[PDB]
């Protein structure tokens, strides 16, 4: 009785799942052959980004030992990178798997104490990158949630835009850089916030008459603006 | 009584009534109800804000460079159900004070009862002098007053 | 009806202070509030029929 | 060609993928949806109710707001079984042997 | 008479002189609805209207926003609320 | 021994091979897929016209199963993945017909 | 240009008084609306007050 007959039509029929799978079976059935994902893009660990900071490059150092081989973005890609998709684009600025920095606690109240001095989440330590169709599902449902809490917003795409920012950059598995990229959509959503609230309380000012040079040449047109 | 609470509470709204009806300019046609009311304060032991509205109306047309915001404030107090939480002392003092409740201390963030002076500071030098120096002592930054490059010139501050 | 509006929005916005857009009853209880603002200018006992 | 995609335009690449041979419904994309809160929310609700867990179990149901069905299971359903017989018998349509019946559901659905 | 290079001069007064009736006409209808509001503040307005303001919505029943008024169904004993 | 479980398996193998190749622009991987999508199960090809005309409550949890499993929406003119679709979808009719799925992490 | 301007600054005076007044007026509308809501809900408060020593709902045993 042999173990899972039926189960391998991608062996049986030299069907590869992946470029990586093709060159390793050497099925040859992709016509473009394939640029192997290094290892240092495969795998990784968390590391600064800021010039501003001194330790920029090195790993994150945590309470627990880690290795400080770190995964390296891709400055240098090449001209054509024929897959254009989430799937593809996602691994030049994270691992799919996750990094490679994720502690095994000996003990309960280790694990208790990290978390306390705000030093682990499993969130972001044990988890993996999010899929595009996983990311809009949250996407929709947030939007529907929203939708539904109050239609006559006037912010609520705004805050839906930053939350599918924070899923599209992993902010699960790297919030501050995530923030980095969510904090103008939340500033925007401020502004919409004051904007609606002078609308609703009728809020205005005394404007000032005219300047004498409002224009800046006579044959200038002076185009109204509310 | 509550045949004379409903009553008066009848008499109140009949009030208000009629102040909306004839507006803010022309007030002095509901000074009937005054005979009324000051006696049910009187008698249930309520207040009305029946002074306290008569001369916000009364300022609101001829009004102070404050612009009766003693008088807004006062009302707004006055109107509270349990009674006013922020009051202005009446003292010999030249400058009067903002004074809080004891019994409603604990729904503010405040150490003690007096928010300070109801009338705005006025400008001098030594206060300016003093303020500055109490922030320089608290603040304790040694590279304040430092002047690495100072313009060549026989006057001590060239420009300013 | 002025104070009806004002205690309504206090209610509203006390609730959506306490609960967020993850919290369950966030949906359920501002349907409630704005049917209780659909049905401001009505008696108690027609606004039950509507908002139970 | 295909140039990289910077991490700032992600979120229009999720809504307005590029073209592929096997696109999705981008008009659709925005209605893909998979509820993981239906059943705890369902339990909650029902026990907030006053019933008991055998009761909830009994009286779950799966959850309707999932993505929507293709409208072609509904339109195309006789070319759609036709094909699939086609393949059946063919081994997969290997060497072109449903291009008949794919071919008549292409237009029908492309219409030039 | 002209010149090559008067060409910035030349083209500068075809397309400005012929718009200087345009201007003046502009700047005395700007005079004019001035003088109507001002007019008009003088006959008297439930609320205040802004002079220089592009446009004043306000009314018993509008913001000066052109939103209605919150708390406006009742009336108040005060007179207005603004 | 245990061909549901293989050619359910195997399916999603496929499936993940087309999207994959489709991605990389290899109509022959995913021809070849497609060709090997396993179109030659009796009980499957039963099943179809069954779920074809199915209603309610087994069709909704054959189509939450199904975006489980694969959630995007396909294009309604690709007659291919319509077709895979269909495929997967009559197989999970075929197993819940057999035995019923439990959808819900509370059950006893 | 001159005699429009002191118009206008006279106008701007009355214009800013009135504006205050006016703003002042709404602040005091509102509060008094929530003076009124304030003063139904005390009603509803039980006789003797709130228990301030205990929990309004207990939500668990304590052994
Ligand atoms: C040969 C021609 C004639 C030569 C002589 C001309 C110079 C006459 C002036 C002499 C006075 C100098 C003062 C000395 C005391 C020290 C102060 C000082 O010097 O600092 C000034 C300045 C540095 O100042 P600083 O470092 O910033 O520090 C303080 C500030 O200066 C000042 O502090 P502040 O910033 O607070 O002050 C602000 C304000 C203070 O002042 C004011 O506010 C107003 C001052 C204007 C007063 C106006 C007059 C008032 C009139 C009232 C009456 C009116 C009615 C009657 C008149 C009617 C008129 C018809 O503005 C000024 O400072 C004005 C200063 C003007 C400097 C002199 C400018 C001339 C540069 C040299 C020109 C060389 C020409 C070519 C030479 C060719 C030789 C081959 O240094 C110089 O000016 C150097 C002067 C050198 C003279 C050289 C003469 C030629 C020698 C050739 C040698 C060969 C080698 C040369 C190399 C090239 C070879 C080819
Ligand atoms: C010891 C003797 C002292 C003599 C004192 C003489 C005092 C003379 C004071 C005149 C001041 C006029 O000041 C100037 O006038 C014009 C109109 O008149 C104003 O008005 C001008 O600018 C403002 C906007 O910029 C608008 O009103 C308008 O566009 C224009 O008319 C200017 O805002 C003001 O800066
Ligand atoms: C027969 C009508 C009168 C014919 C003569 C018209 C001459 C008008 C040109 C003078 C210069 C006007 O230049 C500028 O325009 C208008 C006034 O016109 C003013 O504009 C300002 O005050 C006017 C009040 O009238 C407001 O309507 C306007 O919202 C405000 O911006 C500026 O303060 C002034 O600096």
């Amino acid at each position: 009785s042999i173990l899972g007959a039926e189960a391998f039509p991608e062996l049986l029929s030299k069907v590869p799942l992946n470029p990586q799978m093709d060159e390793d079976k050497h099925f040859n059935k992709y016509k473009w052959g394939n640029e192997p994902i290094p290892v240092n893009r495969r795998t990784g660990s968390r590391m600064n980004s800021s010039i501003y900071d001194n330790r920029n490059h090195e790993a994150v150092r945590h309470p627990w030992s880690t290795d400080a081989r770190t995964f390296h973005p891709n400055d240098n890609p090449e001209a054509d990178r024929i897959n254009t998709q989430y799937s593809n684009m996602v691994s030049d600025s994270f691992p799919e798997g996750g990094f490679s920095d994720a502690p095994r606690f000996s003990s309960n109240w280790e694990r208790l104490l990290a978390y306390h001095h705000g030093l682990y989440s499993p969130e972001k330590f044990n988890s993996t990158t999010k899929t595009a169709d996983e990311i809009r599902l949250a996407v929709n449902d947030f939007a529907a949630k929203v939708h539904a809490d109050d239609p006559k917003n006037a912010c609520k795409y705004l805050m839906i835009e930053e939350f599918k920012c924070l899923q599209s950059a992993q902010a699960r598995i790297d919030p501050q850089g995530a923030a980095t990229k969510c904090v103008k959509w939340f500033n925007e959503w401020r502004q919409c916030a004051w904007d609606q609230e002078k609308m609703v309380k009728g809020y205005n000012y005394i404007e000032d008459r005219r300047a004498r040079k409002h224009k800046p040449y006579i044959g200038a047109p002076d185009l109204q603006y509310s | 009584a509550p045949h004379q609470r409903a009553a008066c509470e009848q008499l109140h709204s009949e009030y208000k009534q009629c102040l909306a009806k004839n507006g803010r300019t022309h007030f002095s046609a509901c000074t009937d109800f005054h005979s009324k009311l000051r006696a049910c304060e009187n008698m249930l032991g309520t207040s009305y804000c029946i002074d306290e509205g008569i001369n916000l109306m009364k300022c609101t047309k001829n009004p102070d460079p404050s612009f009766c915001a003693k008088e807004f404030v006062a009302m707004r107090e006055c109107n509270r159900p349990q009674g006013p939480h922020l009051v202005l002392s009446s003292s010999p003092s030249s400058p009067p004070h903002y004074e809080l409740r004891p019994e409603v201390k604990h729904l503010y963030n405040v150490d003690s009862t007096d928010l300070g002076s109801a009338v705005a500071p006025v400008r001098s030098k030594e206060q300016l002098d003093r303020v500055a120096d109490s922030l320089k002592a608290d603040l304790n930054l040694p590279g304040y007053g430092h002047i690495p490059y100072k313009w060549e010139s026989l006057r001590p501050n060239p420009g300013a | 009806v002025d104070a009806r509006e004002m205690k309504v929005d206090m209610y509203e916005k006390l609730f959506k202070q306490a609960a967020d857009l993850e919290n369950p009853c966030r949906m359920p209880g501002v349907a409630y509030l704005r049917c209780l603002r659909d049905t401001l200018t009505e008696t108690q006992s027609a606004r039950r029929s509507s908002c139970l | 060609a295909a140039s990289t995609i910077p991490i700032s335009q992600w979120p229009s690449l999720l809504y307005a993928p590029p073209s592929s041979p096997a696109n999705p419904a981008v008009e659709a994309l925005p209605e893909m949806q998979f509820d993981d809160l239906h059943y705890p929310r369902q339990m909650l609700l029902c026990r907030g109710a006053g019933y008991s867990l055998e009761q909830c179990n009994r009286m779950a149901q799966p959850d309707a707001r999932v993505t929507p069905e293709n409208p072609a299971e509904k339109l195309l359903k006789e070319e759609a079984v036709a094909a699939i017989a086609c393949l059946s018998q063919r081994e997969g349509g290997k060497d072109e042997q449903c291009r008949y019946y794919i071919e008549r559901m292409y237009k029908l659905a492309n219409k030039e | 008479s002209t010149s090559p290079g008067l060409a910035f001069a030349n083209l500068t007064l075809l397309l400005d002189v012929p718009q200087l009736p345009a201007i003046w006409a502009v700047n005395a209808w700007r005079e004019l609805n001035g003088l109507f509001t001002e007019m008009k503040t003088l006959a008297g307005t439930s609320d205040l209207l802004y002079p220089s303001n592009r446009y004043n919505p306000q009314n018993e029943k509008t913001n000066r926003m052109g939103r209605p008024r919150k708390y406006n169904h009742g009336e108040w004993m005060f007179g207005n609320s603004y | 021994s245990s061909p549901h479980m293989d050619r359910l398996l195997g399916d999603l193998k496929l499936l993940a091979a087309y999207d994959s190749a489709a991605g990389w622009q290899e109509p022959k991987a995913m021809e070849s897929a497609f060709q090997s999508l396993s179109w030659d199960d009796a009980d499957v090809l039963k099943a179809l016209p069954q779920y074809l005309n199915c209603r309610g409550e087994q069709k909704r949890r054959v189509d939450f199963a199904y975006a489980a499993l694969c959630p995007r929406p396909v294009d309604e003119k690709d007659p291919k993945q319509t077709l895979m679709s269909l495929w997967m979808k009559a197989r999970l009719f075929s197993y819940d017909q057999k035995h019923p799925f439990v959808l819900s992490p509370f059950a006893a | 240009q001159g005699i429009k301007t002191v118009y206008a600054s006279c106008r701007y005076r009355k214009l800013n008084e009135r504006e205050i007044i006016s703003d002042r007026y709404t602040w005091l509308h509102e509060r008094m609306l929530e003076d009124e809501v304030e003063r139904v809900l005390l009603e509803q408060v039980p006789a003797g007050g709130f228990d301030k020593t205990r929990p309004g709902l207990l939500l668990g045993p304590s052994t």
